[PDB]
Protein backbone atom coordinates (compact mmCIF):
# COMPACT_ATOMS: atom_id res chain seq x y z
CA UNK A 1 0.00 0.00 0.00
CA UNK A 2 0.84 3.49 0.08
CA UNK A 3 -1.02 5.56 2.78
CA UNK A 4 -1.38 9.06 4.17
CA UNK A 5 1.09 10.39 6.50
CA UNK A 6 0.84 13.04 9.13
CA UNK A 7 2.44 13.66 12.66
CA UNK A 8 1.30 16.31 14.62
CA UNK A 9 4.67 16.20 17.12
CA UNK A 10 6.32 16.06 13.90
CA UNK A 11 9.38 18.01 15.31
CA UNK A 12 10.41 16.22 18.68
CA UNK A 13 9.72 12.76 16.75
CA UNK A 14 12.23 14.06 14.17
CA UNK A 15 9.64 13.09 11.57
CA UNK A 16 8.12 14.17 8.42
CA UNK A 17 4.88 16.61 8.95
CA UNK A 18 2.42 15.66 6.28
CA UNK A 19 2.50 13.20 2.52
CA UNK A 20 2.50 9.80 1.73
CA UNK A 21 3.70 6.62 3.70
CA UNK A 22 5.07 4.31 1.23
CA UNK A 23 4.35 0.90 3.65
CA UNK A 24 7.43 -1.73 3.93
CA UNK A 25 5.26 -5.20 4.63
CA UNK A 26 6.34 -9.07 4.34
CA UNK A 27 5.22 -11.91 1.90
CA UNK A 28 1.71 -11.43 1.57
CA UNK A 29 1.53 -10.06 5.30
CA UNK A 30 -1.39 -7.21 5.23
CA UNK A 31 -0.86 -3.80 5.03
CA UNK A 32 -3.93 -0.79 6.16
CA UNK A 33 -3.87 2.69 6.89
CA UNK A 34 -4.64 4.71 10.30
CA UNK A 35 -5.98 7.83 11.28
CA UNK A 36 -5.68 9.15 14.66
CA UNK A 37 -6.99 12.23 16.07
CA UNK A 38 -7.86 14.19 19.46
CA UNK A 39 -11.48 15.66 20.56
CA UNK A 40 -10.39 18.16 23.37
CA UNK A 41 -12.98 21.00 24.34
CA UNK A 42 -14.59 20.61 21.27
CA UNK A 43 -11.56 21.01 18.75
CA UNK A 44 -10.58 18.55 16.94
CA UNK A 45 -7.42 17.85 16.82
CA UNK A 46 -5.21 15.31 14.15
CA UNK A 47 -2.67 13.42 16.34
CA UNK A 48 -0.84 10.96 13.48
CA UNK A 49 -1.76 9.42 10.20
CA UNK A 50 0.27 6.66 8.24
CA UNK A 51 0.57 2.92 7.75
CA UNK A 52 -0.70 0.19 9.82
CA UNK A 53 0.33 -3.63 10.08
CA UNK A 54 -1.63 -6.46 9.78
CA UNK A 55 -4.27 -5.98 12.09
CA UNK A 56 -7.42 -8.32 12.68
CA UNK A 57 -9.48 -5.04 13.07
CA UNK A 58 -8.59 -3.41 9.56
CA UNK A 59 -9.93 -6.38 7.65
CA UNK A 60 -11.79 -5.54 4.58
CA UNK A 61 -12.91 -2.11 6.10
CA UNK A 62 -12.65 0.60 3.57
CA UNK A 63 -14.00 3.28 5.43
CA UNK A 64 -11.63 4.47 8.14
CA UNK A 65 -14.08 4.73 11.19
CA UNK A 66 -13.48 4.25 14.93
CA UNK A 67 -15.91 2.25 16.90
CA UNK A 68 -14.41 3.07 20.73
CA UNK A 69 -17.27 5.41 22.65
CA UNK A 70 -15.56 8.17 23.91
CA UNK A 71 -12.31 7.55 23.84
CA UNK A 72 -9.67 10.12 24.93
CA UNK A 73 -7.77 9.57 21.20
CA UNK A 74 -9.65 8.18 18.21
CA UNK A 75 -8.39 5.84 16.24
CA UNK A 76 -9.23 3.74 13.12
CA UNK A 77 -7.72 1.93 10.75
CA UNK A 78 -8.90 0.49 6.94
CA UNK A 79 -8.04 -1.30 3.73
CA UNK A 80 -6.64 0.04 0.58
CA UNK A 81 -4.35 3.02 -0.60
CA UNK A 82 -5.10 6.06 0.68
CA UNK A 83 -8.38 4.72 2.67
CA UNK A 84 -7.08 7.14 5.73
CA UNK A 85 -7.59 10.31 4.10
CA UNK A 86 -11.11 10.74 5.56
CA UNK A 87 -11.81 9.49 8.68
CA UNK A 88 -15.03 9.60 10.80
CA UNK A 89 -16.12 7.01 13.69
CA UNK A 90 -19.64 6.53 15.51
CA UNK B 1 -11.75 -17.70 28.24
CA UNK B 2 -8.96 -20.72 28.31
CA UNK B 3 -7.70 -22.42 25.27
CA UNK B 4 -7.05 -25.99 26.13
CA UNK B 5 -4.34 -27.90 24.32
CA UNK B 6 -2.87 -31.24 25.30
CA UNK B 7 -0.22 -30.91 27.57
CA UNK B 8 2.12 -32.95 25.60
CA UNK B 9 2.15 -34.96 22.92
CA UNK B 10 5.21 -37.48 21.42
CA UNK B 11 6.89 -38.11 17.87
CA UNK B 12 8.96 -40.12 15.44
CA UNK B 13 11.42 -38.25 13.35
CA UNK B 14 10.18 -37.83 9.67
CA UNK B 15 6.45 -38.14 11.28
CA UNK B 16 3.52 -35.66 11.25
CA UNK B 17 2.09 -34.64 14.87
CA UNK B 18 -0.79 -31.95 15.18
CA UNK B 19 -1.37 -29.75 18.16
CA UNK B 20 -4.84 -28.75 19.29
CA UNK B 21 -6.20 -25.97 20.85
CA UNK B 22 -9.65 -25.78 21.58
CA UNK B 23 -12.12 -22.77 22.78
CA UNK B 24 -15.77 -22.17 22.43
CA UNK B 25 -17.74 -20.85 19.88
CA UNK B 26 -17.32 -17.30 21.23
CA UNK B 27 -13.79 -17.42 20.27
CA UNK B 28 -12.29 -19.67 18.01
CA UNK B 29 -15.56 -20.67 16.64
CA UNK B 30 -15.80 -17.17 15.72
CA UNK B 31 -12.81 -15.35 14.60
CA UNK B 32 -10.10 -16.93 12.12
CA UNK B 33 -7.30 -15.61 14.26
CA UNK B 34 -5.97 -18.04 15.99
CA UNK B 35 -1.72 -18.39 16.02
CA UNK B 36 1.00 -20.69 17.14
CA UNK B 37 4.32 -19.75 19.12
CA UNK B 38 7.05 -22.05 19.22
CA UNK B 39 9.50 -21.81 22.21
CA UNK B 40 12.91 -23.81 22.97
CA UNK B 41 13.90 -23.92 26.68
CA UNK B 42 14.80 -20.74 27.89
CA UNK B 43 14.48 -18.61 24.66
CA UNK B 44 11.44 -16.39 23.42
CA UNK B 45 8.20 -17.51 21.45
CA UNK B 46 8.55 -17.23 18.19
CA UNK B 47 5.78 -16.90 15.27
CA UNK B 48 4.83 -20.04 13.32
CA UNK B 49 1.60 -19.52 12.32
CA UNK B 50 -0.77 -16.73 12.24
CA UNK B 51 -4.11 -15.67 11.27
CA UNK B 52 -5.65 -19.49 12.10
CA UNK B 53 -3.16 -20.87 8.94
CA UNK B 54 -0.75 -18.25 7.46
CA UNK B 55 2.94 -18.27 7.57
CA UNK B 56 5.42 -15.79 8.32
CA UNK B 57 8.72 -15.51 6.04
CA UNK B 58 11.06 -17.74 6.99
CA UNK B 59 8.61 -20.67 8.63
CA UNK B 60 9.33 -24.28 7.42
CA UNK B 61 6.44 -25.15 5.24
CA UNK B 62 6.63 -28.04 7.45
CA UNK B 63 4.23 -25.89 9.42
CA UNK B 64 1.03 -25.42 8.51
CA UNK B 65 -2.36 -24.34 10.34
CA UNK B 66 -6.16 -25.18 10.12
CA UNK B 67 -9.47 -24.67 12.22
CA UNK B 68 -12.53 -27.12 12.61
CA UNK B 69 -15.48 -25.93 14.70
CA UNK B 70 -13.69 -25.03 17.95
CA UNK B 71 -10.47 -26.07 17.83
CA UNK B 72 -7.51 -25.05 15.28
CA UNK B 73 -4.90 -27.09 14.78
CA UNK B 74 -1.00 -26.58 14.42
CA UNK B 75 0.39 -29.69 11.66
CA UNK B 76 4.30 -30.19 11.92
CA UNK B 77 5.22 -32.50 9.09
CA UNK B 78 7.79 -33.85 8.76
CA UNK B 79 9.42 -33.89 12.52
CA UNK B 80 13.12 -33.42 13.19
CA UNK B 81 15.29 -33.01 16.20
CA UNK B 82 14.96 -29.25 16.46
CA UNK B 83 11.22 -29.55 16.27
CA UNK B 84 10.91 -30.21 20.10
CA UNK B 85 9.61 -27.32 22.09
CA UNK B 86 7.06 -25.98 23.67
CA UNK B 87 4.36 -24.55 21.88
CA UNK B 88 1.10 -22.31 22.78
CA UNK B 89 -1.46 -21.18 20.89
CA UNK B 90 -3.11 -17.54 21.45
CA UNK B 91 -5.61 -15.13 19.72
CA UNK B 92 -4.91 -11.77 18.19
CA UNK B 93 -4.30 -9.11 21.17
CA UNK B 94 -5.15 -5.80 20.70
CA UNK B 95 -8.16 -3.43 19.63
CA UNK B 96 -11.39 -5.21 20.23
CA UNK B 97 -9.84 -7.93 21.20
CA UNK B 98 -8.23 -9.27 24.48
CA UNK B 99 -5.18 -11.34 24.74
CA UNK B 100 -5.20 -15.49 25.54
CA UNK B 101 -2.70 -18.47 25.55
CA UNK B 102 -3.42 -22.57 25.64
CA UNK B 103 -1.71 -24.24 28.16
CA UNK B 104 0.90 -25.08 25.88
CA UNK B 105 2.32 -28.66 24.60
CA UNK B 106 5.57 -29.97 25.12
CA UNK B 107 6.12 -31.58 22.04
CA UNK B 108 8.87 -34.09 22.27
CA UNK B 109 11.03 -35.98 19.27
CA UNK B 110 12.23 -38.98 20.05
CA UNK B 111 15.70 -39.56 18.02
CA UNK C 1 15.61 -6.04 10.83
CA UNK C 2 12.70 -6.09 13.06
CA UNK C 3 14.27 -6.37 17.11
CA UNK C 4 12.54 -5.66 19.99
CA UNK C 5 15.50 -4.99 22.73
CA UNK C 6 14.63 -5.16 26.49
CA UNK C 7 15.39 -3.73 29.82
CA UNK C 8 18.53 -5.79 32.27
CA UNK C 9 17.03 -8.53 34.19
CA UNK C 10 15.81 -7.07 37.67
CA UNK C 11 15.56 -8.24 41.39
CA UNK C 12 12.65 -7.16 43.76
CA UNK C 13 11.80 -6.81 47.09
CA UNK C 14 7.65 -7.92 47.74
CA UNK C 15 5.67 -5.03 47.35
CA UNK C 16 7.65 -2.77 45.58
CA UNK C 17 7.32 -2.15 41.84
CA UNK C 18 9.54 -3.14 38.56
CA UNK C 19 9.43 -1.08 35.06
CA UNK C 20 10.58 -2.92 31.77
CA UNK C 21 11.64 -1.23 29.05
CA UNK C 22 11.26 -2.80 25.49
CA UNK C 23 13.19 -0.75 22.66
CA UNK C 24 12.20 -1.20 18.89
CA UNK C 25 14.27 -1.16 16.25
CA UNK C 26 13.77 -1.86 12.41
CA UNK C 27 10.50 -0.88 11.81
CA UNK C 28 7.90 2.02 12.16
CA UNK C 29 7.66 1.84 15.97
CA UNK C 30 4.27 3.73 16.19
CA UNK C 31 3.06 1.25 13.00
CA UNK C 32 1.58 -1.61 15.46
CA UNK C 33 0.73 -2.65 19.06
CA UNK C 34 3.26 -3.37 21.56
CA UNK C 35 1.95 -6.36 23.62
CA UNK C 36 3.13 -7.64 27.22
CA UNK C 37 3.21 -11.22 28.04
CA UNK C 38 5.10 -12.67 31.21
CA UNK C 39 6.28 -16.51 32.20
CA UNK C 40 6.46 -17.77 35.65
CA UNK C 41 9.12 -20.38 35.70
CA UNK C 42 8.45 -23.43 34.20
CA UNK C 43 4.61 -22.60 32.90
CA UNK C 44 2.39 -21.06 30.28
CA UNK C 45 2.45 -17.70 28.55
CA UNK C 46 -0.28 -15.29 30.48
CA UNK C 47 -1.02 -12.55 28.82
CA UNK C 48 -0.92 -8.80 30.53
CA UNK C 49 -2.51 -6.35 28.06
CA UNK C 50 -1.45 -3.80 24.75
CA UNK C 51 -0.42 -0.51 23.67
CA UNK C 52 -1.63 1.21 20.90
CA UNK C 53 2.07 3.28 20.71
CA UNK C 54 -0.12 5.76 17.97
CA UNK C 55 -3.11 6.47 20.05
CA UNK C 56 -1.72 6.08 23.42
CA UNK C 57 -4.70 3.77 24.48
CA UNK C 58 -4.16 0.53 26.42
CA UNK C 59 -6.20 -2.65 27.33
CA UNK C 60 -5.48 -4.74 30.42
CA UNK C 61 -5.51 -8.00 31.62
CA UNK C 62 -8.21 -8.13 34.26
CA UNK C 63 -5.69 -10.08 36.16
CA UNK C 64 -3.40 -7.34 36.18
CA UNK C 65 -6.01 -4.85 36.18
CA UNK C 66 -4.57 -1.59 38.26
CA UNK C 67 -1.96 -2.82 39.33
CA UNK C 68 0.35 -2.43 35.99
CA UNK C 69 0.91 0.26 33.83
CA UNK C 70 1.62 0.42 30.17
CA UNK C 71 3.37 2.99 28.31
CA UNK C 72 5.65 4.33 25.35
CA UNK C 73 8.11 7.15 24.68
CA UNK C 74 7.64 7.61 20.86
CA UNK C 75 10.76 9.77 20.87
CA UNK C 76 12.85 6.89 20.83
CA UNK C 77 10.39 4.19 20.37
CA UNK C 78 10.49 2.44 23.66
CA UNK C 79 7.46 0.90 25.19
CA UNK C 80 7.40 0.57 29.09
CA UNK C 81 5.47 -1.86 31.56
CA UNK C 82 5.24 -1.17 35.32
CA UNK C 83 4.32 -3.75 37.35
CA UNK C 84 3.44 -2.52 41.01
CA UNK C 85 2.82 -3.71 44.27
CA UNK C 86 4.95 -7.00 43.67
CA UNK C 87 4.91 -10.35 45.00
CA UNK C 88 6.09 -13.59 45.03
CA UNK C 89 4.19 -15.10 42.16
CA UNK C 90 4.92 -12.07 40.02
CA UNK C 91 8.31 -13.26 39.49
CA UNK C 92 8.60 -14.29 36.02
CA UNK C 93 10.68 -13.80 32.29
CA UNK C 94 8.55 -10.34 31.11
CA UNK C 95 8.46 -10.38 26.94
CA UNK C 96 6.82 -7.43 25.05
CA UNK C 97 6.10 -8.89 21.43
CA UNK C 98 4.86 -6.75 17.98
CA UNK C 99 1.64 -6.26 16.81
CA UNK C 100 -1.44 -8.29 17.83
CA UNK C 101 -0.45 -10.97 15.71
CA UNK C 102 2.91 -11.11 18.10
CA UNK C 103 4.84 -11.59 15.26
CA UNK C 104 8.01 -10.77 16.64
CA UNK C 105 9.45 -11.25 20.49
CA UNK C 106 11.82 -9.47 22.84
CA UNK C 107 14.41 -11.12 24.46
CA UNK C 108 12.23 -11.33 27.65
CA UNK C 109 13.49 -9.58 31.06
CA UNK C 110 13.71 -11.41 34.32
CA UNK C 111 11.90 -10.00 36.80
CA UNK C 112 12.81 -11.76 40.36
CA UNK C 113 10.78 -10.88 43.44
CA UNK C 114 12.27 -12.33 46.45
CA UNK C 115 12.98 -11.46 49.88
Amino acid sequence: RECIYYNANWELERTNQSGLERCEGEQDKRLHCYASWRNSSGTIELVKKGCWLDDFNCYDRQECVATEENPQVYFCCCEGNFCNERFTHL
Amino acid sequence: SALTQPASVSGSPGQSITISCTGTSSDVGSYNYVNWYQQHPGKAPKLMIYGVSKRPSGVSNRFSGSKSGNTASLTISGLQAEDEADYYCGTFAGGSYYGVFGGGTKLTVLW
Amino acid sequence: QVQLVQSGAEVKKPGASVKVSCKASGYTFTSSYINWVRQAPGQGLEWMGTINPVSGSTSYAQKFQGRVTMTRDTSISTAYMELSRLRSDDTAVYYCARGGWFDYWGQGTLVTVSS
